[PDB]
């Protein structure tokens, strides 16, 4: 077929079992770099998916139930009062984003229906004493013990394409106000569905969405950032990094070797990433306790690997040509997956590493840290001394209004990519019940009020 | 360098000149370290930054805990065939003699009996394979024995 | 070429979608929309919303994507692949006569 | 919520395979080729594994003698079972069999063994097929005058579910003896269902389909989304705070 | 934990006999644990699920 | 390609004038002036304000156009053609060859 | 065409750089660092610092000039090229070919 | 700090092997061996596993007709090369190979 | 850590090693200068671990420091309060005290 979003394609295509066998960087916990830019979660050793794929069956027809909760957070934990309200909501049907695929396969190609026959409201209340819940009532029903919440995530998301091959990405915008922090990453555009509308015709993708669940795993294709205030004034500025001018999240060429942990991030941003995330960093760097290690966190997923390569121009080694590679020949095969085919003979393919045979080679470093997100706080040392940062109640940006200007180099990609920002602020609600059934809710999200403009 | 009076360490103010480092070979600061991370933290995570992965084994390698191996069923290998060819029959028909010759072309492969296989414990071998790997190339030298013809 | 991708100012996504061209997509049962652009797109239409095969000019919701159309650099780059092609059959068509005279010559 | 969901043909909960999963991924089943045509009808290759079996004569392969005196032969529909077989690894084969039985498909498009499927026609669970015909081929050894090896040929609904073609020989001109060189390979495990924590099921951060919840009386609707705001991944991150993201709850999936 | 089975009133899928199921034949065995009997065979036991 | 055109925050226009390239565009009674842009815009020159004809490398003021001009997508366009013309060359050659051979075997 | 570079507000440039696209470059003593983007750019990598020679897949410091790598419109302008080789080479194959058949007949 | 290790030649991050980890501890390469001595020079033990292979003359193994008329042939620094051969597992051998190498 | 440096025998390192001396471990300078200096071994026997323990001073094992900086990490602490804190410190009734673990 011609949709390459369909199973039979992703069922059909031959992969060389040539690239990846039993010999592949023989001695290293290195990760393939043309894997690097491959979501690791649609894969059928997923736990997560797969037991909730068998929590409903091993057939293709299957009549399900289940039980929604509410997310919104203005309404999540609310309490409400004695009295009648509407309470509406829609739900989608799209199978590619109701359901997912361990291939990512185009569902609504492959012949992926659903259907909802009913829909019910449970709700379970206290059997609390009419004469205690009377009291309660008219405690709640006074503006001076008004509930308020705010969404945990408390940022506002925004959504900036990145051409194929692009390097550098500019970003234009000002804040009238102080926030709390920022926060980012990268996502794939096919993998994205645009939200917004009531459907996205060209969303044929039904894999993990890293802008929903969470799944990130592109925030190790980040070189630098730069962050400026009236597109003059540098942040932090005030020379606090060894690179005063940027963030430099990793470097390619060592030179004075500004990288730490044995691998390619600049000591600049492991310290920011420490600060941000335990405070760590002042006085020693150590594997911060349990409780503060979560799967978002950073250490939690940070992963760093090195290998050592047969250097090209070291001696006449020339090029191992995959289509001239040879190893456990007649018992392995060209095409390799069909069965034996060739004649026992001394293989030449991937060359040695050690021992006296061992031709010059050369160091590669690396990293990964997925399911994370690169942070930046917006205080004064980096450090988290309240939700409302020093900096974000700084006079200087509580008078007057500035501008923004942040630039992200990163490594290219063969393909579109997103550059998904947080401006972590915010997101507060109150919620006053004066009289039964009347329910009357005060939002306010600062900075970013209601978009810029 | 630690607790070594040979090559101790100095920190002090250049106005004061007195080291305020004093080391004795008596005292053992690297031993000192390693207990102090086991009380403070989970020795057993990982951080590249300070090298730091306490050397630990494997329970099944310092206590064998042979609970023996599930065979209970054999392991066969069959030919990539599915059936030796060997031998060619002939569909004949009976009457009128003792089985006349079919003519519809002749020369067939069929197997009179089972799919010749060979047997193997699969879960045998890899227990084997275990044990030898992990604990008999690491007995003590006086149980092994020079290799033969071999220039050592 | 020196030619540092990418300067302008980026846009900040559009939200409402449909924003990239010839993605094609597909729907529902459905399968096969059309590219945003083109003229399918602009005319208001109906029948759509709930039924699958094809009721444009391009369809079966077998073929796809991003079918390649119009002129782009891609025409440039279908029609640079066609060139080829043509480049091909006409070698073709050369080797064929030549072995023929050969053979004559021979016999 | 309560409905009814079709996780389509892409769906394949497992690795591998539930047809003959040992079958060597090369192994044809019994298939009967055409000898490079010319004028050489038809072609067997197979192998006749049954226990013992007294006789054979017309009739067909004798099973006993159904209780008594009267020799019983075995019932077409499903006799003799690929199944059975002699229990001697080398007594059985050593001891030899003079009266041999095997069942084999005729003219059928050649599928390796590996993955081979077929729906059941009868209580005997035999793949008889829709066409009634039935041919109990008298096979000999070349110059005795006996059946040494007696085949039921027949026609089977194979299929192949779990299994595609990893190695396709001929296009076309398959069903010939070039053909049974094809091989099998189990189609990639794919996993479907509902999202974690339902994420996506419910409308979120949608102008479009913004949710309402106001008292009758006040009308006015409690609920003021953003598409700038992001409920889902709020949700998440928010669970991997309070409580072990690694254990499961079915309830909320 | 769920499961779907081939519903017994739906069609003419009759009923898997344990008896007749075949299974890998020729590699597997009717009592199951000796050796390898039979013949190898497109199998029929256990109907598609998907 | 899944390339949106266009995210660039837009312009706003030139206003004075000239701004697009090889419209080329034609002068009074004039006719010809060339294409914003090549080396005839950038000289001061005099004459041109109030007479026809071309006192330039390209004109007369019969053709135009926008002047395929330089090398751009268009001069791979304009090299595309050629090439194409090149092979259809190619091949016509080819063709007679053969058509040659055969009669010469016929007799 | 029309179309008036350059619309999209300006970046104001990169400064800390490395902006451009297979400059190329070359080090030190040196030679050959590869162009911004691509594989050997993205791996942390060691022992190119303070040594020259080429420890990665395009190299010797002989050959540059801002390597036309993957696809671009350059791709096209080097798979254009590449076409037009081919078309160039068929044509001579032809003509050869030509030529002997007349000899032949002569003789 | 910053330098350069050398671990040696005692150093094998790995168990087993990474050439040819499938071949039989006890199957040896293509040797051409000599047979117990006396006037009996050379003697090979291999095998030609090739894809069948139109022909053989003087030239060496044909490959085919590099297309058109003129027959072609391996290039003796790496044709044939010991991981081509047959497909066909009972269609190869019971095809039999007339021309192999 | 044997894969955290590579699977070549050959292989440029870069590592942190922090001070484990308890007396100065936490200690807690003030402004001033001071002479930090310190040796650092080079028997690969002692610096370097093998799975088999062999000798590798013997089985060829080098190394060699190339260069070697010393970073440390200031609190952006307020000059104002820094200053306090300082005049505090350096009272006899508030010296800091260790003691090895």
């Amino acid at each position: 077929p011609p949709n390459t979003n369909t199973y039979e394609y992703m069922n059909g295509r031959i992969p060389v079992s040539g690239l990846i066998d039993t010999y592949v960087n023989i001695g290293t916990r290195w990760s393939p770099d043309v894997m690097d830019n491959v979501n690791p979660f649609n894969h059928h050793r997923n736990s997560g998916l797969r037991y909730r794929s068998q929590l409903l069956g091993n057939g293709r027809f299957c009549d399900f139930h289940i039980q929604v909760p509410q997310k919104f957070f203005a309404i999540r934990n609310l309490l409400l009062l004695p009295g009648t309200y509407t309470y509406e909501w829609s739900f989608r049907k799209d199978v590619n984003m109701i359901l997912q695929s361990t291939l990512g396969n185009d569902l609504r190609v492959d012949g992926a229906t659903v259907n909802i026959t009913s829909v019910n409201l449970y709700a379970s209340f206290f059997p609390m004493s009419h004469n205690t819940a009377s009291t309660l009532e008219a405690m709640l029903r006074n503006d001076t013990n008004d509930q308020s919440f705010n969404d945990y995530l408390s940022a506002a998301n925004m959504l900036y394409p990145i051409p194929p091959n692009a390097t550098q990405l500019p970003i234009p915008s000002r804040n009238w106000a102080a926030f709390r922090g920022w926060s980012l990453t990268r996502l794939k555009q096919r993998e994205t569905p645009a939200l917004g509308s009531p459907f996205d015709p060209y969303f044929t993708y039904s894999g993990t969405i890293p802008y929903l669940d969470g799944t990130f795993y592109l925030s190790h294709t980040f070189r630098k950032v730069a962050i400026q205030f009236d597109s003059s004034v540098t942040w932090p500025g005030n020379d606090r990094l060894l690179t005063p001018n940027e963030f430099e999240i990793k470097i390619s060429v060592d030179g004075e070797g500004y990288n730490v942990a044995q691998s390619n991030m600049t000591k600049d941003w492991f310290l920011v990433q420490m600060l941000a995330n335990y405070n760590i960093g002042y006085q020693g760097y150590h594997l911060p306790p349990d409780y503060k290690d979560r799967t978002f966190s950073f250490l939690h997923n940070f992963i760093p690997m090195c290998r050592q390569v047969p250097n090209p121009a070291t001696e006449g080694y020339f090029g191992l040509g995959i289509v001239n590679h040879r190893t456990t020949p007649a018992y392995w095969f060209r095409f390799c997956r069909a069965p034996r085919e060739g004649h026992p003979y001394p293989q030449l393919a991937l060359p040695p590493h050690w021992d006296p045979r061992h031709a010059l080679r050369d160091p590669e470093r690396k990293f990964l840290c997925d399911r994370t997100l690169w942070r930046i706080p917006f205080s004064s040392n980096f450090m988290s001394m309240g939700s409302l940062t020093d900096l974000g109640q700084n006079l200087l940006y509580a008078n007057a209004a500035h501008a923004l200007d942040m630039t992200f180099e990163m490594d290219p990609i063969n393909e579109p990519t997103l550059l998904y920002v947080l401006f972590e602020v915010f997101d507060v609600a109150r919620v006053h019940q004066p009289h039964r059934g009347v329910i009357e809710v005060v939002y306010l999200r600062t900075p970013f009020s209601a978009g810029n403009a | 360098y630690y607790n070594s009076g040979g090559n101790l360490g100095v920190l002090a103010g250049q106005s004061s000149q007195l080291n305020a480092v004093v080391d004795l070979q008596d005292r053992n600061t690297e031993l000192s370290y390693q207990m102090l991370l086991a009380n403070t933290t989970d020795r057993s995570r990982y951080f590249s930054m300070w090298n730091q992965a306490m050397d630990s084994y494997d329970p099944e390698v310092r206590v064998i805990d042979n609970v023996g191996v599930e065979d209970e069923m054999p392991n066969y290998c069959f030919p990539l065939s599915g059936v030796q060819i060997g031998n060619r029959s002939h569909e004949v028909q009976r009457n009128q003699q003792q089985w006349q010759n079919v003519a519809n072309s002749d020369n067939n492969y069929i197997g009179k009996g089972n799919l010749p296989a060979m047997e193997i414990n699969l879960a045998a071998n890899l227990w084997r394979s275990f044990l030898y790997s992990n604990v008999a190339l690491y007995l003590p030298d006086n149980l092994k024995f020079t290799p033969h013809n071999i220039q050592l | 070429e020196g030619r540092i991708y990418v300067p302008y100012v980026t846009a900040r996504l559009p939200k409402w979608s449909g924003s990239v061209q010839d993605k094609t997509g597909s729907n529902m049962l459905g399968g096969v929309v059309l590219p945003p652009n083109s003229q399918a797109h602009r005319t208001e239409t109906v029948g759509t919303e709930a039924t699958r095969d094809n009721l444009h000019a391009e369809g079966a919701r077998r073929p796809e994507d991003q079918t390649p159309y119009m002129i782009l650099v891609e025409d440039s780059l279908g029609g640079l692949k066609r060139r080829m092609d043509l480049l091909e059959e006409s070698n073709q068509q050369l080797l064929a006569t030549l072995n023929r005279l050969r053979t004559g010559l021979a016999a | 919520i309560r409905g009814t969901l079709d996780r389509g043909a892409s769906f394949k909960p497992y690795s591998g395979t539930a047809y003959n999963s040992f079958a060597p991924k090369s192994a044809p089943n019994n298939t009967q080729f055409r000898q490079a045509n010319n004028g050489h009808p038809a072609q067997t290759i197979a192998q006749a594994s049954y226990v013992a079996t007294i006789g054979g004569a017309n009739n067909d392969l004798q099973m006993g003698v159904d209780e008594r005196q009267l020799p019983v032969y075995a019932n077409t529909t499903y006799q003799p079972e690929p199944q059975l077989g002699i229990e001697g690894w080398t007594a059985g084969s050593m001891a030899v069999i003079d009266q041999a039985g095997g069942r084999v498909l005729r003219n059928p498009t050649q599928t390796p063994c590996y993955g081979s499927y077929a729906k059941p026609t009868n209580e005997h669970g035999g793949i008889t097929k829709a066409n009634t015909q039935v041919e109990k081929k008298y096979y000999r050894t070349g110059d005795n005058g006996n059946p040494e090896t007696v085949f039921y040929t027949e026609e089977a609904d194979v299929l192949t579910p779990d299994t595609h073609l990893v190695h396709a020989v001929p296009a076309a001109d398959r069903a010939k003896v070039e053909g049974l060189s094809q091989h099998a390979a189990p189609n990639r495990p794919n996993f479907i269902g509902f999202r974690d924590c339902f994420v996506g099921l419910m409308y979120y951060n949608s102008g479009g389909n913004l949710g309402v919840l106001a008292g009758q009386s006040s009308q006015l609707n409690a609920v003021v989304d953003l598409q700038d705001r992001n409920t889902e991944l709020s949700y998440q991150m928010l669970l991997a705070n309070t409580t072990d993201r690694s254990r499961y709850f079915s309830m909320w999936n």
